[PDB]
């Protein structure tokens, strides 16, 4: 739900921070 | 791993370890 | 090869810092 | 003008820096 | 820039590259 | 009032953070 | 230039650390 | 002696993101 | 020196400098 | 009581934190 | 293998890296 | 004596730092 949302406001494992390299 | 919220310039260290040569786009807007 | 991955981590927490909002990418060569 | 190149010999100023913001 | 609280050692960082060959004051005091 | 009521305990700009440089 | 504004981040990273309370002045040349 | 200290704070602080939960002994020489 | 709370990666790198030369373990299960 | 319950849930001076060195 | 050896010269990979965890 | 100079060369231990505390 956005990055901060699914990292910050969430848990977020490798496989959910990956989405986000370029 | 990080079973762990990651917030502020945590997340963009951890961003900047897990993308490695690649990189990565931050955008805190939502 | 280290030292630049050290100065590189250094960048995007000065980048975070600097650009907020606007949020930035992170593009190694290029 | 690339990043790690004139911020990782040279030091970038908060003025600097920003010309890689969004 | 940063429409962010700063604490501990995130506020000294921020003072750091803001301030730049100038330096800064730190008091956690009050 | 004070460098962590004004930037820590609130939000502080770049200049209410220029105000603590030497 | 760099790698010396390197090593400064954690100067004061670890002054904020080591003298807390006391706080600190950090003064480059002088 | 620094720059080594130096790319030993972003070790531990890299084996904190990898490691978490298992977490790790961090033995210099050895 | 730190009359204060030291959590994830601000508690490695407390132990990091206050152990200096020894080293440390670091273990976030309990 | 474990290190982030000493220093984390809690706080430690550097004679609680020297506890977890080598 | 030592750490400081094979990461502060080279760059190592978060799997690199997990060779050092328990 | 200065600071980056026997900190930056050198590496201080926490009672070297502490000669820069308030
Ligand atoms: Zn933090
Ligand atoms: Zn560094």
């Amino acid at each position: 739900r956005g990055i901060v949302e699914q990292c910050c406001t969430s848990i977020c494992s490798l496989y959910q921070l990956e989405n986000y390299c370029n | 791993f990080v079973n762990q919220h990651l917030c502020g310039s945590h997340l963009v260290e951890a961003l900047y370890l897990v993308c490695g040569e690649r990189g990565f786009f931050y955008t805190p807007k939502t």
